[PDB]
């Protein structure tokens, strides 16, 4: 039914390579440049990539800066209140945000937020305006 | 038991042959139980002649021991020992005979070539009853049995190896005639042009890859049907090549392949690099705007802090991002590690590779005596269904014991080409002359012609030998599609043993294709220094052109670089064969060429029936028979089959000449 196992013989590969007398020594030229060619490509996106690994010098470590641990409270100084206004103008629905502002009201305190104080804060416009852009 | 005796017979021991359906057309077409009793009737004839072949089986010695109830039918008894003895699976080969021969003789038979064919024939028909003369072109018998000796080096230049004795012919001969039989011990070295022996490593992994590629020729022959090309049949070299290229092109589509996981994850890292080159000059920016609204000092309005607070989420934001890139980037960073350390196999076979494997086709042209390029894809190993079980052997003391052995007794007539045959209606003449003074003519009258020439003298163009009236064209077309190959040996003779006796053959590995052939093997045989050297495939037909010095100088060069340029002395004695040059052979023996097929063997086998004399007279007896190894599908080439075509054709003329009594 089928070959030795490695040899490999379908219908289709032995027809390409019987059509003429060098048709061999034809379909393993093709192969012989499709490797060039691919192996000169891989040379290539090889110092393309060096380039751009060198830009990336130094990483993002001057750039960062540290973490604050500050303990999720309850209380909304009106300080917290306005942060969370600008926040809601700037952020829109992107609740985690928010509370990365605020930096001491949990995602949920921010989602209440924005029912209990939505009448006073005109909630409603600020979204509007935050989706004009 | 019997059975076996069946099997040593090349017999099913369960079932009636075709061969006997003819001559027991009431058995085989009865009942099961009368098919056994014959079964074993002729199975235990056969156990009785094998397991003493020194003497005739008569039929009252096999009658005797035979008991109930298959003892009872005398004439079933008369009538299977009478067909064994008749077509030589009994009493044949050189036997005592109890009863002595008849005074007088029935009808005459003349015998072209005292060959191993011709031998086995003349030496049954005469066992028959019958007048037979043998013609012989040489000045002794044998044929392609040659043997060389001088002094005590011998060395046979023509067949020297019997090929195993579970089921052959010559198993009984060798109990008949004294023979020297030595297993050959299998394991053959192989040596490269430099002199270096191939490393286990290599002779492994070449030999495994060659069965690797006759069974992909094999698988497409028969599974898809490659058999034709340009209109015309598929060799076996042809089709080993066309394998060879397709494994070459798996390797490239394999490299291919993988270097191309290479570019697709090369071209990941560039856009991954991307980002995170202008993720970096996002963060270098906010920063900055950062610092700036850090810099404004407290108390600050809410605004102004709010920028602080937001300014320092987005830049967290896009440290996540980042930070999760360079992660990406060390997967891929990986990756690209793992592909560039496994790269699938660089070439399909090296130089150093293809040049052992050249020598594993050189071993095979060998085998088949021609270049894998004219053997027929199809058919080429027709014959492999019917291999003999055991070792094979050589002979020790000279092949040539048994022809010689087989003529004695026989009426030889040597020095005698035969030149002319003519057969008619009413009998036939056979014109020989003398080969030494060819003007000295002879004239054989005789009933039948049995012709034992040789393929490649039958296939000789202008003829060597005239048939009157021509042969039809349904032989001489089977004559000009069946091939006859060629195969020669150097004998080279030392004063003493340089090599390795524990090998009986060690090989040489060629620098070319072209002369993968040329002296590419080596047999310590025999009990004297003597080596024995093959020239194979297209190398055979060319050494051929090239005086013995010459070619004896490229064996003592060869082997110098094997053994040392010190180790190797003069030979004593050498001697080149040439055999397609012998104008009585005019080759080595045959094989299926591409175009033929095995049906072209049995084409050859059959007689030829002259046209009638007086227009309008009965349709006469057949008056040309064939014999000889190029004549017997299921054993071509051997001796064995030569053995067994001249058993089968003495059967055949004596069934015609003397009648058949036992198919009543
Ligand atoms: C030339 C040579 C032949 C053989 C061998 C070696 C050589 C050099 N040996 C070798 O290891 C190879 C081997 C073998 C075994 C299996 C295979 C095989 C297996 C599977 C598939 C394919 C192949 C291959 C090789 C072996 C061996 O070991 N044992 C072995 O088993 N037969 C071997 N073989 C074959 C054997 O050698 C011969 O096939 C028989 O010898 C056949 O002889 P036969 O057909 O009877 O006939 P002839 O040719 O011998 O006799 C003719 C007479 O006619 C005279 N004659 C001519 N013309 C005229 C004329 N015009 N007038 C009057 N007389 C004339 C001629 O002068 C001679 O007098």
């Amino acid at each position: 039914r089928k070959p030795p196992k490695g040899m490999f013989l379908s219908q289709e590969d032995v027809e390409a390579v019987s059509a003429n007398a060098t048709a061999a020594t034809t379909v393993l030229r093709q192969l012989d440049m499709e490797l060039v060619s691919v192996k000169r490509q891989i040379q290539n996106i090889k110092q393309t990539n060096s380039a751009l690994k060198e830009k990336l010098d130094g990483g993002i470590e001057p750039y960062r800066l540290p973490e604050v641990i500050q303990k999720c409270n309850a209380r909304w100084t009106t300080e917290e209140q306005l942060l969370a206004v600008q926040a809601i103008r700037k952020y829109g629905r992107d609740f985690q945000a928010i509370s990365d502002v605020i930096g001491n009201k949990s995602v949920v305190q921010v989602k209440n937020f924005f029912v209990n104080y939505r009448r006073r804060f005109n909630i409603d416009e600020v979204l509007q305006e935050w989706e004009a852009e | 038991g019997v059975e076996g005796a069946a099997f040593q017979s090349r017999l099913p021991h369960d079932r009636m042959t075709s061969q006997e359906a003819a001559c027991f057309p009431d058995i085989i077409s009865g009942p099961q139980q009368t098919q056994k009793v014959f079964l074993f009737i002729r199975n235990r004839t056969l156990q009785l002649w094998l397991d003493n072949p020194k003497i005739q089986l008569t039929f009252e010695a096999t009658l005797q021991q035979l008991e109930a109830p298959y003892n009872s039918d005398t004439v079933l008894v008369h009538r299977v020992h009478s067909y064994l003895e008749r077509h030589g699976l009994i009493n044949f080969g050189i036997y005592k005979r109890i009863k002595p021969l008849p005074t007088k003789k029935t009808g005459k038979v003349i015998i072209i070539g005292s060959g191993v064919s011709g031998l086995a024939a003349a030496r049954q028909l005469q066992s028959f009853g019958m007048d037979v003369t043998l013609l012989e072109a040489r000045d002794r018998v044998g044929g392609r049995v040659a043997t060389f000796r001088k002094g005590n080096y011998v060395a046979d230049l023509g067949a020297m190896v019997v090929t195993g004795l579970g089921g052959n012919p010559m198993a009984v001969v060798s109990k008949q005639v004294n023979m020297e039989l030595a297993k050959i011990k299998q394991k053959c070295p192989l040596y490269e042009a430099n002199g270096q022996a191939v490393p286990k490593e290599k002779d492994e992994m070449v030999e495994q890859e060659f069965n690797r590629l006759l069974e992909a020729t094999s698988y497409l022959s028969h599974q898809l049907d490659f058999n034709v090309l340009n209109n015309k049949p598929v060799s076996l070299g042809q089709a080993l090549e066309v394998v060879i290229q397709l494994q070459e092109k798996h390797v490239k589509d394999e490299q291919i392949e993988h270097w191309k996981k290479i570019v697709k994850t090369q071209e990941e890292l560039k856009e991954l690099l991307n980002k995170m080159v202008n993720l970096k000059e996002k963060i270098k920016e906010l920063h900055q705007q950062y610092k700036e609204a850090s810099e404004v000092k407290p108390p600050r309005d809410i605004t102004a802090e709010f920028l602080v607070k937001s300014k320092h989420r987005d830049l967290t934001a896009l440290c996540k991002e980042y930070d999760e890139l360079a992660e990406t980037q060390g997967k891929l960073e990986e990756k690209l590690q793992e592909l560039e350390a496994n790269p699938p196999s660089d070439v399909y076979l090296s130089s150093r590779d293809r040049q052992i494997l050249d020598w594993h086709f050189a071993n095979l042209e060998f085998a088949n005596a021609t270049p894998l390029s004219t053997l027929s894809l199809k058919h080429w190993d027709q014959d492999d269904d019917f291999e003999f079980t055991g070792s094979h052997l050589t002979v020790r003391n000279g092949y040539s014991c048994v022809p010689v052995a087989l003529a004695e007794g026989l009426d030889i007539k040597l020095n005698t080409a035969v030149r002319q045959v003519r057969y008619t209606a009413s009998g036939c003449e056979v014109i020989a002359v003398n080969t030494r003074s060819t003007s000295q003519t002879f004239i054989y009258k005789c009933d039948a012609v049995l012709c034992t020439l040789p393929l490649g003298v039958l296939k000789q163009q202008p003829p060597a030998v005239q048939f009157v009236p021509p042969l039809p064209e349904w032989k001489t077309s089977a004559v000009q599609r069946m091939g006859f190959g060629n195969l020669n040996k150097v004998v080279l003779c030392f004063d003493r043993v340089f090599w390795d006796p524990s090998v009986n053959l060690f090989g040489h590995v060629g620098s070319t294709t072209a002369s993968r052939g040329e002296l590419f093997l080596f047999w310590n045989l025999y009990k004297a220094p003597i080596l024995l050297a093959l020239v194979a495939g297209e190398a055979a037909g060319i050494m051929e052109n090239i005086s013995d010095d010459v070619i004896v100088g490229r064996c003592l060069a060869i082997l110098k670089g094997i053994f040392g340029s010190s180790a190797v002395p003069q030979p004593k004695e050498t001697v080149v064969s040439r055999w397609r040059a012998d104008p009585w052979a005019r080759g080595s023996y045959s094989y299926v060429a591409a175009g033929s097929s095995g049906n072209d063997y049995d084409l050859m086998a059959q007689p030829i029936t002259p046209g009638p004399s007086i227009p309008g007279a009965p349709q006469p007896i057949p008056r040309l028979f064939f014999a000889g190894e190029h004549t017997i599908r299921n054993y071509p080439a051997t001796v064995h089959g030569a053995l067994l075509s001249g058993l089968r054709e003495a059967g055949r003329i004596a069934d015609q000449f003397l009648g058949a009594m036992y198919t009543l």
